[PDB]
């Protein structure tokens, strides 16, 4: 609830919206990436949009963001457990991959975290 | 016993609980038969 | 209601019984329907129940179909607690 | 209440809610919204009632929109005017003079009967007049419909009738003036056991026996005495040649290679050693002769996955026989394993085919498997069959899909177990079962040749495989004439190219006999598909006559099944007092006759199982040691000309004596038999004396243990 | 002294072979390590 409130407050003020710095050799702001829209915005340079299950919208809602080490790779990190994931496959289901690679991730067990759903941001736009 | 596996395409039908109850008769049958083989005569 | 050609008085021909059987099938609703639940449940539609005792005595779910059509049936699937040792006396009524 | 939808585990459940009053109120065309109420009724996290639910899911399924308009009055006709229902019962009774009712029409009327029973299951104050009338018309002609459905029908019609009858069991919300379905279904079930050995399918009588075993809890005496009489009759019938007996003694070959007809084939992915008991789920897949297997061709394969194999009319007949073959065992190997190894394979049958039964062996290193089928496209007609998440516990068994789907392409998706080690394993494809010819009514569910030419070529194939089976039998007989027959009794028999060639000839004879029988079942299914019917059980038929004119394999199978029912009946007492009726009809000489007629020539499984029946029924009787002494003296004489497997029945005798050691008469009678035996040491028979002293030594080792 | 049929038909109901792995080992004095590795 508090995470959705602060994300809505950040969205209401354009002066408190820093630019999305997606690039190699530069770490991202995890506190700013608590919103789902930023996580799905990080996948603009995704080279595997044509994959059946490796699409930006289904994999971003699982709590992943694109933090590429170069131009053209598929390195997607979690914003809560920071699981190192490389060499993504077209058959890699995002929920199943997050369960397999990080069963201790709170999204797999379903407990309430600092995640901000996109519906709350759309209802408070 | 047997695997807890049932027809998923039959869930659109009305007899899913019917097959489910037939299967639990079958499992109680298997359990009772194993118990009758293992138990001796008092 | 009178003056209607019924489906009962005819002899047992193959085509009439086949049409009756082909009538009695069921289809899946498409697109998504509408429904609201009390807020203790968090999220073909699914929900997970949270331990809230504010309205434990009664629970009312409301369903609105996208179009008034021929109602076949409603499928209600549930998964209970894993540590259950006694059969609960809980009823669900439409 | 919640008790009408719980699963086997009890941790989940599903309800399908509908009513005739829903469409009765929808006839006005006014309703669009609904409410559902969850309420806890009463007479750590202490969750009570509504708080006990973990996960919920809602779906709504609509009705099929047909080309027949004004369907509202058509549906209200059966609910308002009841003269349809008894007419349906008439179509079940075959009393109407308007021709002869086929099996497809019976299936359709039974389907609509099932649908009307389902809608009439719960009537919230709605007029149940029609429901009471149809239930009364069902009970009035129940014997006729159970006779024409479970004895004079195939697997589909009998399975559907069992489904309808158990649904009538399920919705037994009868008024206080109406009796329950239990007593009457029990009486109708025992009124037709006399026609049992003249049945057709193992699965039909299997479901029949399941219903008998479930509903026998109400009344025990009549079913018990009828069952005992049928035991005695089929046991005195089965005793009537030394040929399969000699095979059983010399090589332990129990299936008759000369009787050309069987009843069913039993196999599962899970002789028998008697030491562990000193296989219950194997009855999951029955009736595999009426349904032939297929052949497998892999098309698509995922990464890190490989499917391997585990280690001019005559030409057309040979090709049709090659299409009619059990394929060798194949499997899937995985290169790299991990926790949740998601792999995908596709199998092709080569043509549209009907699929009925599927069997997947137990794979202990896999978490879950899922099967999809489709004929043309993945998104065109793809429907999910089963996903199982406990492959490591038990095997996947899915039996007699009704209605039988048609398909051409199999999709197998496998997810490996959590924390799986990186050690290679095998996932067998299992055995797939279906129908080679697609019926026109079953084709319309989801270049087809006509029935007559297809029937003719199967008849030609049946004749050719009958000739092959006859020449195989002649070769087997001429080879077994060449078996050594020493005068050293049987001790040296238990102590070779000839053995290997006999085993090969018996395996070939069994394979061709099975092929011939399933081909005969195929020509029978097409012959009844032409418009004919199977064997009609006439009312003037003597039960003993049809007992005598039944096949020996059918008699063996029916004995194993109903003595399985007897095992369940003995266990249903929960260790309490056994009823006196089956304890009184199974006296000493009847028990001795049953032992001498079933355990001497029968298969080891039914032999051990009937021994278990005898110890769980008459274990405490005073005459058991005397019976053992008599059967030892009258079986193991040096002058005994009977050809019986002395070693295996001797180990079984030791096992049943070790079970009956709780009785104090067995040890006393065996030592008295010894005292009588070496009384001349106050001619000598060294082998029989050795047999009995090693028997009493094993029994005393059990006593000491 | 020959083996008769009884030994044949009882031998399997339950070429010189080793028997050291079946038995156990011990010593009268407390050693620094047990000798079961020898077995
Ligand atoms: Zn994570």
């Amino acid at each position: 609830v508090a995470s959705s409130v602060m994300d809505r407050l950040s969205y209401l003020l354009p002066s408190a919206r820093p630019e999305l710095g997606v690039g190699p050799g530069r770490s991202v702001d995890r506190s700013l990436m608590y919103s789902e829209a930023n996580r799905r915005e990080t996948f603009t340079s995704w080279p595997h949009v044509g994959y059946r299950w490796a699409q930006p919208d289904p994999m971003a809602q699982a709590g992943f963001y694109h933090q590429p080490a170069s131009s053209g790779d598929d390195r997607a990190m979690c914003f809560t457990c920071s699981v190192c994931l490389v060499c993504w496959e077209p058959t890699d289901e995002p929920w199943s991959e997050h369960e397999r690679h990080s069963p201790n991730c709170p999204f797999v067990k379903g407990e309430h975290t600092q995640n901000v759903p996109l519906s709350v941001t759309l209802a408070t736009s | 016993s047997v695997s807890q596996a049932l027809d998923a395409r039959l869930e659109v039908g009305l007899e899913q609980q019917a097959e489910l109850m037939l299967k639990m008769m079958s499992t109680l049958e298997a359990d009772s038969i194993l118990q009758a083989l293992t138990n001796t005569s008092p | 209601i009178s003056g209607v050609d019924l489906l009962v008085d005819q002899p047992f021909t193959l085509e009439i019984l086949t049409s009756l059987v082909e009538l009695t099938r069921f289809e899946t609703l498409t697109p998504r329907f509408s429904a609201t639940v009390p807020p203790c449940w968090v999220e073909t539609r699914t929900w997970k129940l949270q331990t809230d005792s504010n309205s434990w005595d009664e629970h009312v779910f409301e369903l609105v179909l996208p179009k008034a059509c021929m109602v076949g049936h409603v499928d209600f699937k549930f998964v209970l607690n894993s540590n259950i040792t006694n059969i609960p006396q809980i009823q669900v009524t439409l | 209440w919640l008790a009408s939808g719980l699963d086997l585990s009890g941790h989940a459940g599903m309800l399908t809610l509908t009513s005739p009053k829903l469409v009765k109120g929808m006839a006005g065309g006014k309703y669009r919204s609904f409410l559902i109420h969850v309420k806890a009724v009463n007479e750590s996290e202490n969750l009570r009632g509504c708080d006990l639910l973990q996960e919920v899911s809602v779906t709504i399924r609509r009705f099929k929109k047909t080309s027949i308009s004004k369907e509202r009055v058509q549906r209200c006709a059966m609910l308002q005017f009841s003269e349809f229902h008894e007419k349906l019962v008439n179509t079940l009774c075959r009393k109407t003079d308007d021709g002869q009712i086929t099996e497809h029409a019976q299936s359709l009327v039974l389907d609509t009967l099932c649908w009307l029973a389902g809608v009439h299951s719960n009537g919230p104050g709605s007029s149940k007049e029609g429901n009471e009338n149809l239930l009364s018309k069902t009970r009035k002609f129940l014997s006729d419909i159970v006779r024409v459905c479970f004895f004079e029908a195939g697997r589909s019609i009998a399975h559907k009738c069992a489904r309808f009858l158990a649904l009538c069991i399920s919705n037994g919300k009868c008024d206080p003036c109406q009796p329950a379905f239990g007593p009457v279904l029990l009486k109708a079930l025992l009124d037709n056991m006399s026609f049992l050995p003249a049945a057709t399918t193992g699965g039909s009588v299997y479901w029949y026996f399941v219903l008998l075993n479930y509903v026998k809890d109400e009344d025990l005496a009549g079913c018990s005495t009828a069952c005992a009489s049928l035991l005695t009759a089929v046991s005195r019938q089965l005793q009537d040649t030394p040929m399969e007996a000699l095979l059983q003694t010399r090589y332990g070959l129990y299936s008759s290679p000369f009787d050309p007809v069987l009843f069913d084939l039993e196999m599962s992915g899970s002789e028998i050693d008697l030491s562990d008991v000193l296989e219950g789920s194997f009855t999951s897949l029955t009736g595999l002769l009426e349904v032939e297997p297929l052949h497998f061709t892999c098309v698509s394969t995922s990464d890190g996955t490989r499917i391997e194999r585990d280690d001019g009319l005559a030409l057309a007949i040979s090709h049709a026989s090659h299409f009619l073959q059990p394929p060798p065992h194949q499997s899937i190997i995985i290169e790299r394993m991990h926790s949740g190894a998601r792999r995908f394979v596709t199998l092709d049958f080569g043509r549209p085919i009907l699929l009925t039964d599927v069997l997947i062996p137990t794979c202990g290193d896999l978490a879950s498997l899922s099967i999809d089928i489709w004929t043309l496209g993945e998104e065109v007609d793809g429907r999910r069959l089963v996903v199982a998440t406990d492959i490591s516990t038990h095997s996947l068994i899915l039996h007699d899909l009704i209605p039988p789907p048609v398909c051409r392409f199999m999709k197998i998706t496998v997810i490996g177990r959590y924390g799986s080690t990186n050690a290679r394993a095998k996932i067998p494809l299992g055995f797939y079962y279906g129908h080679t010819y697609i019926l026109p009514w079953e084709s319309e569910l989801k270049n087809q040749p006509e029935i007559d030419q297809h029937l003719a070529m199967m008849v030609a194939l049946q004749e050719d495989i009958q000739c092959r089976y006859n020449l195989a039998c002649h070769r087997l007989e001429t080879l077994l004439q060449s078996i050594d027959l020493p005068p050293l009794n049987s001790a040296n028999n238990a102590q070779v190219e000839e053995d290997s060639r006999v085993f090969s000839a018996y395996q070939d004879c069994i394979q061709l006999q099975l092929q011939l029988n399933l081909a005969h079942n195929a020509v029978q299914r097409l012959k009844v598909a032409l418009g004919a019917s199977r064997k009609m059980l006439s009312e003037t038929s003597n039960p003993e006559d049809l007992i005598q004119t039944s096949s020996t394999e059918q008699l063996r199978t029916i004995i194993r099944y109903l003595l399985d029912t007897l095992l369940s009946l003995l266990h249903a007492s929960n260790g309490h007092s056994v009823p006196a009726v089956l304890q009184s009809t199974f006296h000493a000489q009847a028990c001795e006759e049953l032992f001498k007629h079933l355990c001497i020539s029968g298969t080891p499984k039914i032999r051990l199982h009937t021994g278990l029946l005898l110890v769980q029924l008459c274990g405490g009787e005073r005459w058991w040691g005397q019976f053992l002494s008599n059967v030892l003296q009258e079986l193991y004489n040096s002058e005994q000309l009977l050809i019986f497997p002395q070693d295996r029945v001797f180990m079984l005798l030791s096992c049943i004596g070790q079970r009956s050691l709780s009785n104090s008469g067995v040890l006393e009678s065996l030592l008295n038999l010894l005292d009588n035996l070496l009384s001349p040491l106050q001619v000598l028979d060294i082998p029989m004396i050795s047999w009995v002293v090693m028997l009493v030594s094993r029994l005393l080792d059990y006593v000491a243990t | 002294t020959a083996r008769s049929m009884v030994s044949t038909i009882m031998k399997f109901l339950d070429g010189i072979h080793n028997f050291a792995p079946l038995g156990t080992i011990t010593s009268s004095s407390p050693t620094a390590q047990p000798a079961e590795v020898l077995l």
